[PDB]
């Protein structure tokens, strides 16, 4: 009776409709890739950050949570829900969101075919997005999804792009190598995380990856104990997030871009977006490495 | 509706108690066949993982629950499980560090053994509560 157990994913690509995504779309339609690149480009890294954080928090049930939602969950906050055994579907949804986002960001980058020099500038802006997510937004979720993009083999081998990032965007490149990267390495090794007082979406990827099935017995217990602080703090993250976004003036199209359903359809097309995640992900890993090689050949 | 809750989570606990019983079983065999830390440490992780699912359940119950007797009970058991899980990690470390050490292994084994006892008593107290509620 009382609380329920979500058995089906809360994302349904096949039923998503919009002006951007028409009924029977093809995967990676050029016009749409172009619009998405345009939409991302139109706006600075900070507003990019504000936008994803909003959506991130809605999906994770940090924001937009009714009492009727709470009753069905059995708990007040999605943060709490994802430690519980029935939080399984949430955990899986956040995992689709995470990797699918990283793909989106990576594709925009490999879609920047003008020159290593334009690409570097786009790479520099992706890093600015990750720095903003981490610092301004205190959103560890998309912060790590963005770093995830910057670290795919297919992106990190763009040597021309990285060298030129080092030449033209020297502050950026250092920030990435010397600040962001090693911060993320800590978070994942269960070391001290971000000040709870600026946090809006805590680091929960190690946890949800564990509970779905690398680490050593000691950090494993470190992520689990930490997750109790997290679950106990669902009301703090909601607060922070609501205060950090009071006065937020969202651009609809931008929200669409940062929506997982929009991404699944964009990336895999209707039909394709319904295939399994393993298959969707397998096939794209190849699509990336090919773009990457066309852009900067290995030979 | 504490009773609604207790029944729901008691049922949740119960679904995962099978996997825990299996993890613990696997742990004990590895130890009995004298497997190296590479192995039994792995099995420890699995045992600590499954059992932590219960700590989380207990925490939720410590938050929802309207009856204060029920909050006192489940806070206790959740806290007490986490201590055991630390004990398991410590004594497991010691087992590896001193491998091979029949006695260090026994300390590790006793801690898992108590874990089984406490999760049992915990499920039992969850049931005894939900029944006090009629």
């Amino acid at each position: 009776t009382v609380p329920i157990v979500e058995v089906t994913s809360s994302f349904n690509p096949a039923t998503f409709q919009s002006l951007l995504i028409p009924r029977d779309n093809r995967p990676l339609e050029v016009g749409l890739l172009r619009k998405v690149k345009e939409l991302l480009a139109e706006v600075d890294a900070r507003t990019l950050a504000r936008h994803v954080t909003k959506v991130d928090c809605l999906v994770a049930r940090i924001l937009g949570v009714t009492k009727e939602m709470q009753t069905l969950m059995g708990v007040r906050w999605g943060m709490e829900l994802l430690t519980l055994p029935h939080g399984r579907q949430l955990r899986l949804d956040l995992l689709e969101r995470f990797h699918t986002m990283s793909i989106m960001l990576a594709v925009d980058i490999l879609g920047s075919t003008g020159s290593a020099e334009e690409r570097a500038a786009l790479l520099h802006k992706t890093i600015q997005l990750a720095a903003e997510l981490r610092g301004t937004m205190g959103n560890m979720f998309s912060f790590a999804a963005v770093m995830g993009a910057l670290d795919m083999a297919q992106i990190s081998r763009l040597e021309q792009t990285w060298v030129t990032l080092r030449q033209r965007h020297t502050e950026g490149a250092i920030l990435y190598e010397k600040k962001l990267k090693p911060f993320l390495k800590s978070l994942n090794e269960g070391k001290e995380g971000p000040p709870l007082s600026n946090t809006t979406f805590p680091h929960v990827l190690p946890l949800i990856t564990l509970l779905e099935s690398e680490h050593g017995v000691e950090v494993v217990l470190a992520h689990l104990e930490a997750a109790r602080t997290v679950a106990h703090h669902g009301g703090l993250y909601h607060t922070n997030a609501e205060v950090k976004l009071q006065g937020f003036q969202a651009r609809p199209e931008l929200l669409e871009v940062f929506s997982t359903e929009f991404q699944m359809r964009l990336l895999w097309g209707s039909q394709g977006a319904s295939s399994s995640q393993a298959r969707r992900y397998e096939k794209f890993d190849k699509v990336l490495t090919a773009l990457s090689h066309k852009l900067e050949p290995a030979v | 509706s504490d009773r609604q809750l207790l029944l729901f989570y008691l049922e949740q606990c119960e679904a995962n108690l099978t996997t825990l019983t299996n993890a613990v079983d696997a742990f004990f065999t590895a130890v009995a066949t004298n497997q190296p830390p590479k192995i039994f440490v792995a099995h420890s992780k699995f045992v600590i993982l499954s059992a932590h699912k219960l700590v989380f359940i207990g925490d939720t119950l410590s938050r929802q629950a309207k009856a204060a007797d029920v909050r006192s009970q489940v806070t206790h058991y959740s806290n007490l499980l986490c201590d055991l899980l630390r004990g398991i990690v410590a004594t497991t470390k010691a087992a590896a560090l001193q491998y091979p050490s029949p006695s260090a292994a026994q300390d590790m084994v006793e801690r898992v053994k108590e874990l089984g006892h406490s999760t049992q008593q915990f499920r039992r107290v969850l049931g005894q509560l939900a029944a006090a509620l009629e």
